[PDB]
């Protein structure tokens, strides 16, 4: 609870809005061969 | 492999549990991975999205804008495609006393549709008329001005609480709890994963699956 | 190897979910006030959309007044034809006339 | 005036940054408290050796 | 004029899309490189039954 005051401003400081980043794509996604296989110890 | 229409002894080790694992840890891994990269790939559109508001928001009202885009309490005019902005100062709460009445003495049919305000710099200061803002802020210059209507009831930001004025004259002081709030905000409760221990568990030990057999040539 | 297992997908779903709270947290906190720059121009919506019933309202400075609005049945509803104006020609109305 | 690069003029982020990382790929190597051959062993006298 | 459906003008999306999926139940089975009796025969002799 502490009030301000505020004088009017001026063009002594100047600011802008950041542009839109790139946003991430998706990864490609793994190749995956089907296939029958046996296993032997 | 298929198609959609569309010389050395090799020793085995006798546990498994390691593809297991790796099993395990993959297909977790796959899912997590895919998540959380459409949440951010979703975050980020709508960070972009949410920009185009803001570019109409800094038009609307200056001060609000810029005071929580920069980081700090600060005054703000559009001045073309850009806000000249100035970094403002701070007024004890004490220091400040409101009139009671906001009608204009000197013209009749005419009333403050803000409370007017007189505020010194320092406790020390000399005193210092003014308007009263938005947001706790204190206008120096007298120009919020309306023709004046029956039925004027009113309620104002002041430090930490309200000021209610009934007909153009001071009514009283209330606390921020004494108004009910609708909530502005969607809620979104994640709780944390529970540390767990595991403790060793054999279904048989050596030295049971050693006492299993009939005979034991040693002890024999 | 279980505890290895279960502490490391421990540690990043932990981590990242906090993330995404924190961040929701942010985004709540700073489009607070689109909210309160919106509320001016048709406060009778925000009050609505955030009140949590259709309600019509009007400012009384930095709070607002508030009042549930009566349903009215669709087929109670009947549009009158014409906007214009029969007494002074060159005005017109902007929205539909009806009667309910 | 003049003209101005966009880099001229300072900036100051409208946006909310959600630093989210991956989870990283691991490799579970075959682990073993005692090889087969050790249990075998850890016995004093063996019937088919003797 | 008169009046017209819903669906019959064209409605461009203001909706960000997140598709979230679930993670599949799945199920273990007992799996086992070598069963407690494969390793008791593998012995060439055995005392008790000799």
């Amino acid at each position: 609870a502490n009030f301000y005051v505020c004088p009017p401003p001026t063009g002594a400081t100047v600011v802008q809005f950041e542009q839109p980043r790139r946003c991430p794509t998706r990864p490609e996604g793994q190749n995956y061969t089907e296939g029958i296989a046996v296993v032997f110890k | 492999p298929l198609l959609s229409n569309t010389v050395e002894r090799i020793k085995t080790t006798s546990s498994i549990e390691f593809a297991r694992l790796q099993f395990t840890y993959n297909h977790i891994q796959r899912h997590v991975n895919d998540m959380l990269g459409r949440v951010a790939i979703a975050w980020c559109e709508l960070q972009n999205h949410e920009l185009t508001l803001w570019n109409e928001a800094r038009k609307l009202n200056p001060n609000a804008i810029a005071s929580a885009t920069v980081g700090r309490r600060v005054s703000a005019r559009m001045l073309g495609d850009v806000m000249a902005v100035s970094t403002c100062v701070p007024v004890a709460a004490d220091n400040v006393i409101v009139q009671n009445s906001m009608r204009i003495s000197s013209r009749p049919g005419a009333c403050y549709s803000r409370p007017l305000v007189s505020f010194r710099y320092e406790d020390q200061g000399p005193l210092v008329e003014g308007q009263l803002g938005e947001n706790n802020e204190l206008r120096l210059t007298r120009d919020a001005i309306e023709p004046c209507t029956v039925g004027h009831r009113r309620y104002f930001t002041f430090g930490g609480g309200y000021v209610y004025f009934e007909e153009y004259a001071y009514s009283h002081q209330l606390s921020r709890a004494d108004i009910t709030t609708v909530s502005t905000f969607i809620d979104l409760n994640i709780t944390m994963l529970e540390d767990h221990e595991f403790v060793p568990l054999e279904v048989y030990t050596r030295h049971e699956i050693k006492d299993s057999g009939l005979l034991d040539y040693t002890e024999v």
